[PDB]
């Protein structure tokens, strides 16, 4: 926002009348640019967790697992990221502007593919040093042994686990394509930001006690000695409105920063490794996680192992 | 609380690598942690296998991985190269070796048999 | 361009980065005026130069429309005693157009001439005449006892209310009369009030303006029939209705307007404005500086080396081809001192390698290195009181 | 909290003189209901595990 | 009520949930007024209809109480010139107790 232009609107008389209010304009500009610069820090702390842009090998022999619907397509971006970008249904007129993000969605969709290609091909290692290749079934056996179940239980059941993983990826793709209100946690943020800007722009049709709500009108049909007080009323009202907007934006940006911190920690500890924290990444025992880009956030797909069909035994 | 008083197993929470220890330091208006971490280097590539066929049984490692430098099979820890002869004291066994996808044939020693002679 | 940084940051040396120094707006020129066609003088003489003005009980009112009204030929004269305009500047009425004009006229005392005003109490203010909690055009009261010095009579009523009954209202008739004689407290004054309306209908009455020619597709300043504005005028696919004089979307700003002389509808849009931002490599290193106009197509402006990016237009920096690490962020995939100039590239995310993956090969380390990494965290701020 | 009743107190002329201040009160009401719904979500997230 | 929702949400359609449309208050009826019983007019004439108004050295002052007053019979006339009440509206003085 530009305070001298939102408030006055290219009226030198109003500019002179407002210059006597200290440096409120510079302070609001400073706060807004602070949060605008903090958003890019949020993004680079969540996504730029990798050192090199790993790549996936053309031969896909990952022990029978189908990573086709999460790995990127040479069109851009994966299939699930495209479904996500479709699941959301998102100006510059008077002193307002929308800066672009530093990282285009292409670069974010490239980061979330480097991470995925490194997770499928090396496992825990690429987050702790160099990438040490390992066949996928052996990495999955390491993970099973990590959750407390011996490795032979995988090698005896490789086909069934591959089939269950494929059917679960299908389930997720369907539950995304069909159901409404999927990304409500992002549509909510977009709606809140847009409604705040809408209230700000609509607060320009108020009189606050003046004779009119347009400044050039009072400028036209009145004398400076009297125009002073009407312009002052409009000025103090518009200043109060701009200040309210800035403060609520500060609070909301602090909340968004906390959420991006949570997401950065979840990326560092569930994608780069295997979390032993209960119900931190999914319901059940954690095996692995795959990240996915989004319109204005991130989507984790946690693969977990859940026991079933239990029996009763006598113990000692 | 979780890096100075103990050893965190959380990835990239207290360094870049595997956490060994941490030392705190005071500051003008804050704190400065110095995380001591362990990072592997000078990797080498070997041939691998999930199990081993031996007289109709499938032998899986106990702690480590089966490796081969082209000729003969050893067992190592997954984080360092320290090879050892494949014996029965470090490879358990479960089931007949027709099911596991990619079993290699090899020999598994039994340190009791030579002591019998 | 650099000095604005040294002024916005109140310093003689500024570090690297990208600062916001000011805005820019293409200032308009050749202001136009667009007033109606009908240009004939209005007969105020048949209003102010009358002699038969009714009393305070049936104070007269006449309407005025369908002409052009010279106001600076009356306001600047010594012929009136009280010429007080409420809400309008008397020297400006030759730029504002009105929809109608209501000239009310009567004859009252010279002492009670002060009670014709909104916010005053008294006899006629409460029983004969009143004005609402709003403005009228002006009050014009002139001493006319020379041509007057009984036949003038006067009595909870509302603003602009008429009491025609003269009946006794405990038998007492309330009405009373004046005295016309050159004998100060009762010397009569002939008083009129002019009432206007603003921006409620098509206007017909206003002063001698030029109604200059029209322009199109240019950031111009217009005085469009009392509605003053600035912007670029374009043609509309949209169409108004026979009962539409102007339009708007949100926030009271006029977005479209029909002509008063040609009935043609034009669209009004804000002409190219934006912010300016100066990318500097730091004053201790050098003194050259690049500049970027936010959300601007630089078909509207120096232009020594121009690069149009998704963030705006960038002048002073050369678009280099090979990606490097990000030095100074610009936005939308661009990041920007190398080889005596400033360069603007597309930043890259890192080295692009591909691990050799096979279903029977593994990689195991043989050596190791222990490292120490620092991490700083603030725990307190200053305890201001 | 209700704006038109806290600050005016059932006075028609006060409501008329207040309508000219934009929609400050609707915005405050919105903020307060937001934090109320959040205070509900807090318990919903802590206890319904 | 549904119209009040569609009006409060600036939309002709509204999803599920529970909204706050307005307040509500039972409006009072049959207003009452309770002034003291002592109703015997007091002589403002013995104040205004006099000639011994002392000069501005010892400008006289008197007290008035214990009556139902009558303020219209004075204000409504054309007898005086300046009638400027600081903080009170004259046409209201017939509803205020002092």
């Amino acid at each position: 926002v530009d305070c001298t232009m939102y408030i006055c609107g290219d009226s030198t008389e109003c500019s002179n009348l407002l210059l006597q209010y200290g440096s409120f304009c510079t302070q609001l500009n400073r706060a807004l640019t602070g949060i605008a610069v903090e958003q890019d820090k949020n993004t680079q702390e969540v996504f730029a967790q990798v050192k090199q842009i790993y790549k996936t090998p053309p031969i896909k022999d990952f022990g029978g697992f189908n990573f086709s619907q999460i790995l990127p397509d040479p069109s851009k971006r994966s299939f699930i990221e495209d479904l996500l970008f479709n699941k959301v249904t998102l100006q510059k007129f008077n002193g307002l502007t929308v800066l672009p993000p530093l990282l285009t969605d292409e670069m974010i969709a490239q980061y979330t593919s480097a991470l995925l290609a490194g997770t499928i091909t090396s496992g825990w290692t690429f987050g702790a040093g160099a990438a040490l290749q390992i066949p996928f079934a052996m990495q999955m056996a390491y993970r099973f042994n990590g959750i407390g179940v011996t490795q032979n239980v995988l090698y005896e059941n490789q086909k069934l686990i591959a089939n269950q993983f494929n059917s679960a990826i299908g389930k997720i793709q369907d539950s995304l394509s069909s159901t409404a209100s999927a990304l409500g946690k992002l549509q909510d943020v977009v709606n809140q930001n847009a409604q705040a800007l809408n209230t700000l722009v609509k607060q320009l049709s108020s009189n606050f006690g003046a004779i009119s709500s347009v400044l050039n009108d009072i400028l036209s049909r009145l004398d400076p000695p009297e125009a002073e007080v009407q312009i002052d009323r409009l000025i103090t009202g518009r200043l109060q409105s701009l200040q309210t907007y800035v403060t609520q934006q500060l609070i909301r940006a602090a909340e968004i920063r906390a959420s991006a911190n949570l997401a950065a920690t979840k990326m560092s500890e569930c994608v780069l490794g295997q979390s032993k924290r209960v119900d931190f990444c999914g319901k059940g025992y954690h095996l692995m996680s795959f990240p996915q880009s989004a319109p204005h956030g991130v989507v984790f797909l946690h693969v977990t192992y859940v026991p079933a069909q239990e029996k009763n035994f006598t113990t000692a | 609380s979780e890096c100075v008083l103990g050893q965190s197993k959380r990835v990239d929470f207290c360094g870049k690598g595997y956490h060994l220890m941490s030392f705190p330091q005071s500051a003008p208006h804050g704190v400065v942690f110095l995380h001591v971490t362990y990072v592997p280097a000078q990797e080498k590539n070997f041939t691998t296998a999930p199990a081993i066929c031996h007289d109709g049984k499938a032998h899986f490692p106990r702690e480590g991985v089966f490796v081969s430098n082209g000729t003969h099979w050893f067992v190592t820890q997954r984080n360092f190269y320290e090879p050892q002869i494949i014996t029965t004291d470090n490879t358990f066994v479960s089931g007949n070796c027709d099911v596991v996808i990619g079993i290699v044939n090899n020999t598994v020693y039994d340190p009791l048999q030579p002591e019998l002679d | 361009p650099l000095s604005e940084t040294k002024c916005t940051l109140k310093s003689f040396t500024v570090e690297k980065g990208i600062y916001q120094t000011s805005n820019f707006r293409v200032q308009p020129t050749e202001s136009i005026v667009r007033f109606p066609n009908i240009t004939n003088l209005c007969p105020f003489g048949e209003v102010f130069n009358a002699t038969r003005f009714a009393s305070v009980y049936a104070w007269n009112r006449k309407r005025i429309s369908n002409c052009v009204a010279d106001y600076s030929v009356l306001y600047n004269s010594a012929s009136f005693s009280t010429f007080k305009c409420y809400g309008v500047s008397p020297t400006k009425l030759n730029d504002l157009c009105f929809t109608n004009v209501y000239a009310d006229s009567f004859v009252i005392r010279g002492d009670e001439v002060r009670q014709i005003a909104p916010g005053q109490t008294g006899k006629i203010a409460d029983y004969n005449y009143k004005l609402p909690d709003d403005f009228t055009g002006c009050v014009i009261a002139w001493n006319s006892n020379n041509l007057d010095s009984y036949n003038y009579l006067y009595r909870n009523l509302k603003p602009f209310e008429r009491d025609i009954s003269t009946e006794i209202y405990n038998c007492y008739f309330p009405l009373q009369s004046y005295g016309f004689q050159p004998t100060v407290g009762y010397q009569p004054y002939r008083v009129v009030v002019l009432s206007f309306e603003l921006l409620h209908a098509p206007a017909t009455v206003c002063g001698p303006k030029k109604s200059t020619n029209l322009v199109k597709n240019k950031c111009v300043n217009f005085n469009f029939n009392g509605l003053t504005g600035t912007g670029v005028l374009t043609e509309s696919n949209k169409k108004f209705l026979p009962f539409q004089q102007f339009g708007r979307d949100i926030a009271d700003t006029t977005d479209a307007v029909r002509d008063p002389q040609t009935l043609e509808i034009l669209d009004i849009t804000p002409c190219s404005f934006g912010g300016v931002s100066v990318i500097t490599p730091g004053t201790n290193t050098s003194n050259q500086v690049a500049v970027l106009y936010q959300d601007v197509n630089c078909t509207e402006v120096t232009g020594s080396n121009v690069f149009q990016t998704r963030a705006g237009c960038l002048i002073g920096a050369e678009h280099v081809n090979n990606s490097y690490e990000c030095d100074i962020p610009i936005g939308a995939g661009i990041c920007a001192v190398a080889s005596q100039s400033i360069i603007a590239y597309t930043m890259s995310l890192g080295a692009e390698n591909s691990v050799a993956y096979s279903n029977n090969s593994i990689a195991i380390p043989t050596n190791f290195t222990i490292s120490v990494t620092t991490e700083i965290l603030p725990v307190s701020m200053t305890k201001t009181s």
